[PDB]
């Protein structure tokens, strides 16, 4: 049958015209084919033949491709399609098992060939028109048009999902207690309802759309407890992802990490722990994906060390709207962190991890900061709340960071909590200039054609030093440089640089990195008592500088 | 209901497509707010929703006006607007009167709830496509459109401008110096009138409104004493650049002239007249931070000429309404921040600081979204018109914040920083 749904009329983008696409005549067998299906199409009332006045034409294909019992019929309208306007975005978004909360029965159903049922606006069916010649010569080129949505029209799933939206509508009304949800043409009803009681409404609905000539072939609610949808399975009260395989072998090429860093990060939301800073690290390679890839030592680690995570099955919680989200994190290890989302005790609803972002040299604490982001961000989108946070760190030190800080930011209501890792400021700087302290007109520099430099400096104790470099730039020489300062300084020092970069870097109180010679002069730093650096313009004429820079005549002159 | 007006017949600037903006994702909490207001708005006629034929969108969000009261809808119109107000600003040119900055006190008013009467061309509300988000995705979302004037758009305080000026002109005839600005959906007027002059004066034209139209007003000071804003009644014959003091170090020290120095340096880019070099020559020894070295007499005669030479500005002073003013903020301390706005890098045409102790309500993220929207007014104020802000605050961070301490109805273009100031000095 079909539904009496008002049709929505669709108009061809401005200037536009429809496809004048012919079709390469197919086999002459399956020919008989395309008849036999529109007949009885054209008799389900989908089809009106008519070839005169309509020029526009689309190819008609057709074979047989899955699990069936007999020939299946394709056109698609790809031309047309793009001859055709722009509708609303069908799902910009999908929802997130984690946030949607418990109910006693659920059962889905497939809306049958949903699209057909529905009538093409009078108008644009013209366009949907095709051609099925019948034999090499003798043809008379029976030409056919749609009046329901085509199999490949751009409009078709909006449309629909409109159309059903509508036509749910009064129903759900007069049933406002049991939840709907649509899903290409499928569609989820759950509720809390006694299985039968549950069964009950389900028939109610099912006769409901019945009325409107969709097709549900379910017997009592024919459903799969276990629910396959993006990849989650889920149940009335539990959500996880079961098929994640995290394969093993030697010839280990670059499709593959990826393949397993996308398996690997999958998982996460729902597996507390999970790690892919090295195994992502390196797919860091350039465009070459049949080549193999050195999973170095670090790699395999991480991968079995979370194999073993893997291995052993978790699962998840639903939301229940009349409690508090909760936030809590830790640092597992440099660069890395981690979250996860419960409303009561240890069951858990939403795991996952912020991976450290592009800015080379960061702090840990703002790291952290940048970290609650994403997860506020999420309960947004999520539960439309803020979790109230569960921070592994002081909040004098928190405190004292954003008050320092340049950029802004805002923490939410948030505890400190005692566990292991623990964000904290580990060097400080000082804030005038160390009364007493060695002053130390550190330089550096590099003919970067050369590829070499020179680190050194002289304290104000008429105090020299020098060391000549291979492989370094003007910038890599002044950190070095700076490095020097603090090894031959004292407890107390005043350092003085004519590096902009470093200046700022040493500013920027970061830490663990990936550019030994900073991991050095930070570990000095926190070595340290009492440091005082400044910066100045390093040609500007400064004679601390004019020195520093007069001795650069030991590498060349100019 | 059945009693309407004409439709100017509107069109986009030729070559452009519909807005297709994403909408934002808003709290349960502000959804539940927009359920009810654009319902309301359903019944009144003013907005109606539609279906897949149309794919454009416009971003809108709940905010609590005039002090947390009762929530607010508010469009986030940036794109139509520059998609069909900019060549549409070539006709409906609503013009801007320069002396207002000049006058003594301004006042806002929100003439908005007016353009809620003119319907839209059949073909246009098309356009107004807005949708409002169905928490974690679930729904499909409530999806509207617009059948009058919609506040956001520029293209219908425009429009009204008919109305408008007769609904003032009389009470402009009464009062002649008594500027007044339309900027889209508010009334800034300007008058050196004092304080309860203006006021009443204010309130006057408050009534006259109201009777003209029912365009009503906000009812900003009762008989009632309290804490709450001291109304949007500025003071533009105020603002300066004159905080940007070379330190008074009598206690000159190595370190010090250094600082000095390097402030000198970069602050050589806007005043093209300073030189440090003799003074450079004084801290040219390779000493002790903390020392002592006054010396130079041939060098604090830089110290005072430069230290003045701040008094009297450079040429940098030509608004160029042809290009964009950019704005840009500067935390300064707890509580202390700054900006300028120039079209050109060290043509600030002006620069000043928001000051406001971080403690009754410490949240930067307020701050800063006061702040701007502080800035927004200048920048409006005299050239009548959005810069383009430089916040120094992550994308992310504020993406998800200013919408709940701003309480303004334009949103101007802005972006993120993610670079400290070397310019963080006093100034
Ligand atoms: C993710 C999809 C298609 C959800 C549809 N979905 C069914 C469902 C399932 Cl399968 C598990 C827990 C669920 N929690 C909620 S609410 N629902 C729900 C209702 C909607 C009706």
């Amino acid at each position: 049958p079909i539904s009496p749904i008002e049709t929505v009329p669709v108009k061809l983008k401005p200037g536009m015209d429809g496809p004048k696409v012919k079709q390469w005549p197919l086999t002459e067998e399956k020919i008989k084919a395309l008849v036999e299906i529109c007949t009885e199409m054209e008799k389900e009332g989908k089809i009106s033949k008519i070839g005169p006045e309509n020029p526009y034409n689309t190819p008609v294909f057709a074979i047989k491709k899955k699990d069936s019992t007999k020939w299946r019929k394709l056109v698609d309208f790809r031309e047309l399609n793009k001859r055709t306007q722009d509708f609303w975005e069908v799902q910009l978004g999908i929802p997130h098992p984690a946030g949607l909360k418990k109910k006693k029965s659920v059962t889905v159903l497939d809306v049958g060939d949903a699209y057909f049922s529905v009538p093409l606006d009078e108008d644009f069916r013209k366009y949907t028109a095709f051609t099925i010649p019948s034999i090499n010569n003798e043809t008379p080129g029976i030409r056919y048009q749609y009046n329901v949505l085509p199999q490949g029209w751009k409009g078709s799933p909006a449309i629909f999902q409109s159309s059903m939206t509508k036509i749910l509508e009064p129903f759900k009304k007069q049933n406002p207690d049991i939840v709907i949800c649509q899903y290409m043409d499928d569609l989820y009803v759950g509720s809390d309802l006694e299985i039968g009681q549950h069964r009950t409404k389900i028939e109610e609905l099912r006769q409901h759309l019945l009325r409107w000539g969709l097709t549900t072939p379910d017997k009592k609610h024919q459903k799969e407890p276990p629910f396959l949808w993006m990849g989650y399975e889920l149940h009335p009260d539990k959500w996880t992802v079961q098929p994640i395989v995290l394969p093993e072998k030697d010839s280990w090429t670059v499709n593959d990490i990826q393949k397993l860093v996308g398996k690997l990060n999958w998982a996460s939301q729902i597996y507390p722990g999970i790690k892919v800073r090295q195994l992502s690290k390196l797919l860091r390679g350039t465009k070459a994906l049949t080549e193999v890839i050195p999973l170095t030592e670090e790699a395999e680690l991480e991968l079995a060390e979370n194999r073993e995570i893997l291995k052993e099955p978790v699962h998840g919680v639903y939301y229940d709207p009349s409690k508090d989200l909760i936030a809590e994190i830790q640092k597992q290890g440099q660069g890395q962190w981690t979250y996860q989302i419960y409303q009561e005790p240890f069951k858990n609803l939403k795991t996952g991890k912020y991976a450290r972002m592009r800015g080379a040299h960061t702090n840990d604490v703002k790291q952290l900061t940048e970290a609650v982001q994403k997860i506020t961000t999420e309960s947004i989108v999520i539960w439309g709340k803020t979790p109230k946070f569960k921070l592994p760190i002081q909040k004098e030190t928190w405190e004292t960071w954003w008050t320092e800080y340049w950029q802004a930011t805002w923490i939410p209501e948030w505890e400190f909590v005692n566990t292991p890792p623990l964000v904290k400021l580990w060097y400080q700087l000082e804030k005038e200039p160390i009364v007493g302290a060695e002053t130390f007109y550190v330089d550096g520099a590099a003919n970067r054609e050369t590829k070499l430099g020179k680190a050194g400096y002289v304290t104000n104790k008429g105090r020299q030093k020098v060391v000549p470099l291979t492989n370094t730039t003007n910038q890599k020489t002044e950190l070095q440089a700076i490095y020097l300062a603090l090894q031959d300084s004292g407890l107390e020092v005043n350092i003085v640089t004519d590096s902009q970069y470093a200046l700022g870097i040493i500013q920027a109180q970061p830490d663990k990195s990936e550019s030994e010679l900073v991991n050095q002069i930070i570990e000095q730093l926190i070595k340290k008592e009492k440091v005082y650096l400044a910066w100045v313009p390093a040609h500007k004429g400064i004679g601390g500088n004019e020195q520093v820079d007069k001795l650069v005549s030991a590498g060349i002159r100019k | 209901p059945i009693s309407p007006i004409e439709t100017v017949p509107v069109k986009l600037k030729p070559g452009m497509d519909g807005p297709k903006v994403k909408q934002w994702p808003l709290t349960e909490e502000k959804i539940k707010a927009l359920v009810e207001i654009c319902t309301e708005m359903e019944k009144e006629g003013k907005i109606s929703k539609i279906g897949p034929e149309n794919p454009y969108n416009t971003p809108v969000f709940a905010i609590k006006k005039k002090d947390s009261t009762k929530w607010r809808k508010l469009v986030d119109f940036r794109e139509l607007n520059k998609r069909t107000q900019d060549f549409w600003e070539v006709q409906l040119g609503i013009p801007h009167p320069a002396g207002l900055k000049k006058k003594k006190s301004v006042t806002v008013l929100d003439v908005g709830d007016a353009y809620f009467s003119v319907p839209l061309d059949e073909d246009f509300r098309k356009y107004t496509a807005f949708t409002i988000p169905s928490i974690n995705n679930e729904t499909p979302g409530i999806r509207y459109q617009y059948n009058v004037l919609p506040q956001g758009w520029k293209g219908s305080p425009a429009i009204f401008q008919s109305s408008m000026t007769k609904i003032l002109e009389p009470f402009k005839k009464q009062n002649p110096d008594i500027v007044i600005c339309q900027y889209m959906d508010d009334l800034y007027v300007g008058s050196d009138l004092e304080i309860g002059q203006h006021r009443t004066k204010i309130e006057e034209l408050r009534q006259h409104l109201l009777r003209w139209g029912l365009t009503t007003p906000d009812k900003k000071h009762q008989k009632e004493p309290p804490f709450l804003w001291m109304g949007y009644e500025l003071h533009p014959d105020k603002w300066t650049v004159q905080p940007i003091v070379l330190p008074e170090k009598d206690s000159w020290t190595v370190n010090d002239i250094q600082k000095l120095v390097g402030k000198l340096n970069w602050a050589s880019q806007i005043y093209p007249g300073i030189k440090v070099r003799q003074l450079s020559k004084l801290l040219r020894g390779t000493k002790a931070l903390t020392e002592v070295i006054p010396l130079t007499e041939e060098a604090e005669l830089e110290l005072a000429e430069n230290r003045e030479i701040l008094k009297e500005p450079v040429h940098g002073v030509y608004y160029d309404p042809s290009k964009d003013l950019i704005a840009e903020i500067q935390k300064q301390g707890q509580g202390q921040w700054t900006y300028q706005i120039y079209q050109e890098p060290f043509k600030n045409l002006k620069t000043g600081k928001y000051a406001r102790m971080r403690g009754a309500h410490t949240n930067d993220v307020k701050q800063l979204t006061e702040a701007v929207q502080k800035i927004t007014t200048e920048s409006i104020v005299i050239w009548g018109k959005t810069p383009k802000f430089k916040l120094p605050i992550q994308k992310e961070t504020w993406e998800t914040w200013w919408t709940e301490y701003w309480q303004a109805t334009w949103i101007p273009e802005w972006e993120f920083v993610n670079t400290p100031p070397l310019v963080k000095l006093w100034y």
